[PDB]
């Protein structure tokens, strides 16, 4: 009925999306030969929304591999579930940018989005009622970011109507792997205000304290990562998937969360996260979930919300729970932390439940706060950027490919004014 | 380096002038 | 003498998916009923649910309308945007649901303001039904959001531009918070984690009790009509709390003595409205009394009488007979799974007041703190409203509340 | 005509486990409340065959109350009828009466209103507490303020426990003493003092048993109130009501205290061996050596004495049996009254209870006599009150809760001016 | 509903409490697992004082073991009813305060006192009706005297209308372990004074006079000390857990024991404590437990009260007793004695009944009286403190770290004054 057409870019978007596909083919039932063998009635008739039959009871799924070097590609088709993919949807250039923001977004882009954009058509019409698309990829590097970047410009001219997600990672100065990341993000963010529905920010600050605090893994590689992010994103289109008490799709949560329209980037929690050791030290109740969720040191972002105040919250919860529980918590938490919340907006927690729990789990939850305090990290960043550009670093890298000093000012004027916006509305 | 201290202690107690400010603030709506 | 029942939204037909449980399990009395329904909603994830569930037969299949894609909580969506495809659709099937029915009393609509198909669809179905046929009545017991309990965020703006339609469109509309009945089933059925299934049980008992006197022969029947008069005395003033008694467990049940004074009190209490206001504020306009099953008149005609004598709570000056009595033999089914005893006999009350006053006062506040700064209305202008809609719902509340004040006096 | 009973404290609940037991046993009602019409005083009657006591158990602390949820009993008593609170006044008179008194005795105050409903010729209410702790002394004195406002003219039996000289459990019990009784003096209507240690000694001599616990002390309570209610529930040759004693037993408006008594308390060896009849049982309820309060009406003077007696006893022998004591010279009568006796025969004998240490007698007698002698114990209890005041010991405690040092002396002196007025009543 | 939350600080404190969750979970009868498994239905009645039910029988004691070196905390895992514990409740510094109450009160609680409040908050905040809070502790040691007397410092601030009670050994010159036990002694009594509710004092000389004599014991190791201390603990707070006929509760007990606010130090005896060669030729009576109660030999702190006067004394039985039997015990141990009792206060001591032994018993009982006797201690701590005090020893460990002077003379002003001010009252 509803369709998320499924689109990943660069070599972050791809690992991303590889262990995405495990876990939503794993909810399913399907193996990794692409025949159904599950057990329960439920995993059948929601299938579509991720899959199409292709004969012979092969489900494949709706996704659009794209990147610039072949490394992924095979590390992705090597794995398990990497025989799952139709082969005509590796979309694939051959040169490769190279974290250089202008090789993804004007040179080796020109000749690789008329592709994408050949497949994602086709494989848009494929579908009846398409719900939207949704993206995963970064601002730090160059294929993913520029390209990605390009490929949503793109689609929202044809498709002005249809949802977009975005999961966007961003880089922070605590762990900086490339240089010219400033440079990257400033002008990937300037494209991402005007063209995206709405964003859950993320970054790897957040991701690599909570495998160690929260989690306490010992060595937390790319794997357990981005195994988090996708336990997000699987709770994040639930709701479409499984019947529930009180359901909420992609266009319910947007309108709730997004009072003023440039105000569109989220931070993202998932509970609940426990150790190993721990896990039968604890109950499974709605208040234990509360609790584990409104920690300010839970977000998947290195923005402290308590720095800043909630304009809207969400919560979608997974599980069999009554309804009154859920929003007695909310209301609580909304009464005793009045100072960290909005006054001229009463209810800013938005509420709603699934009756099928993740495998493994009894109970989850998945929680998008649209906070003020997320102005601090483009603030992070814009300082950044000026250090740099005052004194043009690395600026010609980008200036003898297309890019003159107007759009590095645009992208500053347009990282300003928003960070005043947010500043404004606390 | 000093005016990194400077900023981790205003923080905290900002942050702990705002925790009372909700307390009294929930004592207003009970009482009334 | 048949009447058919429309069920709108998320809210809606979960309401009715236990409402037709208990008509089943109740049943030439079952002629009214027997189903004459339509469930309609933008998702077809809750419909569905009963197209594949313990009902699959039971109903015909094209009665479960479907559309493609929800509305999400937007008024504007599912009142201008995507309504105007499915609600010709539905009322269309309505039609001929009318023309198998000879002697039809009226519809009964089922829908929560909070949300989008509840509201928005909700109101252009009520347009269309209104100029098409008129005369006929349309009862309509609506879920408006509670003060404190909430789900969601954009809800004043729903329930504001949702009422402007209620007001002229409707015959006798019914209160239902949910922080009112979350109360009921704390304080008096004791459970202490309610889900919606409880709610949505005890709902259908207040609606079976008012349509029993058409089902079943009793001492003093009254139809749909009825209410028509005795509760409304003025023709925009039909917002009516609820209340129900005995609402108790299995075991406290045989523990006390049940009996026709005291549940007549209980049904006064503001500890059992469903409504989450306070009747002391207010004066009483009218009130009537559902009677069902082992009931003489003398002890209800006794049981007014006490209540008009107490002056913990009054009347408005106008009515020295402010009450409508109704008395019927059959005793409320029960439901294997749900929480209410087996009685004798209980006690359905609907009254009229100027209590309602005060909700949609508070009502206004929230609905203006958001709106004075533009919140959220880029959703719905973009939708297809503008600025012009928002501040005309707002001062036909501002009307309303004048209109009680001057009445109450 | 209906009666309604009120247990507050921990004493107080224990007592109404002993007294809705033997209640059911006389009726012939299973615990779980079903017949296998003289119970109307009592028992409402649901329509379906199901009889459930007008009573409420409330205290501060839920754990006496609970077992009471979970014995036999669980099915016989309406669950709201039990309340319970979450923590203890602990033994403060202060902190029962204002901390958290103020919270619970208005739930109390709206349960009690609905059984007054149900009922119609209500002859009053009886209440049960030991002034000791403190949820019988604090909310009970505020829960007596409250009812006399809400009815007044309705009879408040109150069945107090008043500490013992020597034998106590408590230290800061004299404190709560003195306090609860400057308001129990001009609410309650007839209040009757069981003090603990003349129980002890009844059980360790008459019934012979030389390890009593807590349940034969509220047997034998719940037997004297028995034999007190047989009147208003069953028919014999010379009743009396409850609505008598108000008139027939308290000279002035402030001196209402009763010394009771209750005879045969008789082992099952003794009965076998010992004749019982009327003019024996007229005299032991007289002897000091059966009364329920460490007092000796030896050193007092009657004002009025009053006479329940039960089973099969006959009115000629009743009124020759108190002529003789008339006569005696031992004790002896006010000047003021010639005439200080008010009798009354029932027809129908106390039952027994299996499990119980009371014996099946043929006949028994219930004596709730007025004296003089009280007034010894109220000034016993004010030495040593007074003997720690001075100092301010505890006084912090009472102190920090809310209350001033000016209560304790205005109740001091009121309790003092009790003290010269029973001195002259006397004369 | 009545809820009793734990704590453990320092050495001393981590075994008290090991071996006190070992006899209360064997009295609820869970296993080491920490499944239930016993059989009566009393025993679950009353868990919500001392457990949390997390899943599947799986009971966890509401405690928090607070220290500063690991050893104690793997000791603490190693040994049986170790796994039941949640490992989040184990907050921890790492550096060691070594028998320093200043670097125990100032250096380093400064930086983990913050973390064990916030164990604290949440172990509160979890359950609903707090009846106090039960802190074991010594006063010889830096990690337990001065870290957990600044936490009982921050609590009573917190929760001030709330019970406290700390169990306390307290140095002697014959148990002299370390060489400044008189100047941690005298600061840490100086803040029990203004801040606990009530104390109760213990050493370790008489426990070992105790293993001695009455145990006739061959090789008294720690363990059997702390067997004593955790039956002592049991047997007090056992009227919340069990019902009787005579219920008096911590509360009860404080403001019928407490006649000033400063006289709150108590010594704490227990029976029936006899050795296995002469427990075969005794009998279990009331009148046998009251003159093996009230033996001065039986006492455990060496402050011998017939060296004073008692002001109130509290005695808590358990098991099925003749409540008659009970009063007139305590009524003949008090006429008999009269000079032994103060005198403007009759009936001296107050009593309790509970329904429910421990386990290995018929019948126990449990004393606490509160005698003037106690300022034996005061005086014989505070001439040690004067001795090396006049003389400037060990000083500069203490002055170097952010104490002056007048610290000590406050210190030993106050001590002074109460002893001074027990001797009045006697
Ligand atoms: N009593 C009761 N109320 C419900 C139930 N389900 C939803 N609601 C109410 O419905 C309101 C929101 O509308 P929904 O019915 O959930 O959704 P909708 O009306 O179909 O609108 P859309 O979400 O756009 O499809 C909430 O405020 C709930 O209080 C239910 O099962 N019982
Ligand atoms: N006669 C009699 N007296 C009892 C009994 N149980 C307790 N008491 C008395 O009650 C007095 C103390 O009061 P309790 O009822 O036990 O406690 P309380 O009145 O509820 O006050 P708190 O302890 O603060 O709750 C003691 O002095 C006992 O003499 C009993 O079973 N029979
Ligand atoms: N979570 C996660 N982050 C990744 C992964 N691979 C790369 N990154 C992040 O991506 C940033 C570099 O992006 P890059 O791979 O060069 O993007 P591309 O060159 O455009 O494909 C670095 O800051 C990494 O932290 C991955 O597998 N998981
Ligand atoms: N009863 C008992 N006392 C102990 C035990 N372990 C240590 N102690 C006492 O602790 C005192 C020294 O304190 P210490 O353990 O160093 O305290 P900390 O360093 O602050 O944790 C000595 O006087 C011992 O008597 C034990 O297992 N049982
Ligand atoms: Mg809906």
């Amino acid at each position: 009925m509803r369709e998320i057409v499924h689109i990943q870019g660069g070599q972050c978007g791809n690992q991303i999306g590889a262990k995405f596909w495990e876990v939503v083919s794993d909810e399913h039932g399907i193996d990794p030969t692409g025949t159904y063998h599950g057990d329960s009635d439920l995993q059948l008739e929601r299938i579509n929304v991720y899959f199409n039959e292709a004969t012979g009871g092969r489900y494949v799924p709706r996704a659009i591999l794209m990147d610039l070097e072949p490394g992924t590609m095979d590390s992705v088709r090597s794995g398990p579930y990497g025989q799952i993919f139709r082969p005509d949807n590796f979309v694939f250039g051959q040169t490769g940018a190279g974290n250089n923001w202008a090789k993804g977004h004007y040179t080796e882009g020109a000749e690789l989005i008329d592709s994408v954009l050949d497949v994602v058509r086709k494989e848009a019409e494929s579908c009846d009622c398409l719900q939207g698309f949704q993206v995963c990829h970064s601002l730090g590097g160059g294929t993913g970011s520029g390209m990605g970047t390009l490929l949503i410009s793109k689609i929202r001219e044809e498709y002005p109507d249809r949802m977009m997600l975005t999961f966007s990672v961003v880089p922070s100065p605590k762990v900086s792997d490339t240089v010219v990341e400033p440079y990257n993000a400033t002008l990937s963010v300037h494209q991402l205000v005007e063209n995206a529905d709405e964003c859950m920010v993320l970054d790897n600050e957040a991701l690599y304290d909570i495998c160690f605090r929260t989690l306490k893994l010992t060595t937390p590689t790319f794997g357990d990562l981005n195994h988090l992010i996708s336990a997000v994103m699987s709770g994040i289109t639930c709701c479409l998937r499984f019947p529930g008490q009180l359901n909420a799709d992609l266009r319910k949560l947007a309108v709730n969360l997004i009072p003023f329209p440039r105000l569109h980037f989220f931070m993202v929690g998932f509970t609940p996260l426990t150790s190993r050791g721990s896990q039968q030290y604890r109950a499974l109740t709605v208040p234990e979930l509360t609790q584990q969720m409104w920690d300010a040191k839970n977000m998947m972002c290195a923005a402290d919300p308590r720095h800043g105040r909630y304009l809207t919250a969400s919560a979608l919860f997974r599980g069999r729970m009554s309804t009154k529980e859920v929003d007695e918590q909310m209301l609580n938490v909304q009464n005793k932390n009045s100072s960290y919340f909005v006054e001229w907006i009463p209810n800013n927690v938005k509420s709603s439940v699934c009756d099928i729990p993740p495998k493994g789990l009894k109970m989850s939850a998945t929680f998008i706060g649209n906070s003020t305090a997320i102005q601090e990290m483009f603030k992070r960043v814009s300082e950044q950027f000026t250090a740099m550009f005052r004194r043009k670093a690395f600026l010609h890298w980008y200036t003898g490919e297309g890019m003159d000093e107007m759009e590095f000012t645009e992208a500053e004027s347009n990282m300003n004014d928003l960070v005043s916006e947010y500043q404004q509305y606390q | 380096e000093a005016q990194q201290n400077d900023i981790k202690a205003l923080r905290r107690e900002l942050e702990l002038k705002k925790a009372k400010l909700n307390e009294l603030h929930e004592d207003v709506r009970r009482k009334e | 003498r048949e009447v058919i029942s429309i069920h709108i939204g998320q809210a809606g037909i979960q309401v009715g998916n236990a409402c037709w449980e208990l008509y089943c399990l109740e049943h030439d009395a079952f002629n009214t009923f027997f189903p004459r329904c339509i469930f309609l909603d933008l998702e077809p994830t809750v419909v569905d649910e009963v197209r594949t569930g313990t009902y699959r037969q039971l109903f015909h299949p094209e009665q479960l309308i479907s559309g493609k894609e929800d509305a999400a909580n937007n008024f504007a969506r599912g009142h201008y945007t995507i309504g105007k495809e499915i609600v010709d659709l539905a009322l269309d099937r309505i039609r001929k649901l009318a023309d198998n029915c000879t002697g039809l009393q009226g519809f009964l609509v089922f829908n929560a303001v909070g949300g989008g198909t509840g509201s928005g669809l909700g109101s252009l179905l009520l347009e269309r039904l209104s100029v098409d046929y008129g005369k006929k009545s349309k009862l309509g017991f609506t879920v408006y959001p509670s003060p404190q309990v909430s789900t969601a965020v954009v809800e004043p703006y729903n329930s504001v531009l949702s009422t402007h339609s209620l007001l002229e469109h409707t015959d006798v509309a019914v209160m239902l918070d949910n922080e009112a009945i979350y109360d009921i089933c704390r304080r008096s059925l004791d459970i202490e984690r309610p889900t919606y299934t409880n709610l949505n049980r005890l709902i259908a008992q207040v609606i079976s009790s008012l349509t029993a006197s058409l089902r079943f022969d009793g001492a003093l029947n009254v139809d749909i009509t009825e209410f028509q008069t005795n509760l409304v005395p003025y023709p925009r003033i039909h917002f009516m709390l609820s209340s129900y008694a005995p609402i108790i467990s299995a075991e406290k049940a045989y523990h006390e003595q049940l009996s026709v004074a005291e549940i007549t009190n209980a049904a006064f209490e503001p500890a059992s409205m469903m409504v989450k206001c306070d009747p002391r504020h207010g004066k009483y306009m009218a009130c009537c009394l559902m009677y069902r099953g082992d009931v003489v008149p003398k002890d209800v005609n006794a049981s007014v009488a006490t209540i008009k004598t107490k002056r913990t709570i009054q009347f408005v000056d106008w009515c020295p007979t402010g009450f409508k009595c109704g008395i019927n033999y059959q005793p409320p089914t029960v439901v294997p799974g749900g929480d209410l005893a087996k009685v004798q006999r209980a006690v359905c009350m609907i009254s009229n007041s100027t209590a309602i006053g005060e909700i949609f006062s508070r009502l206004d506040h929230k609905f203006d703190l958001m709106y004075a700064k533009r919140a959220f209305v880029h959703w719905y202008v973009g939708e297809g409203m503008e600025e012009g809609e928002f501040s005309e719902a707002r001062e036909d509340l501002a009307a309303l509340e004048k209109d009680f004040e001057e009445v109450g006096a």
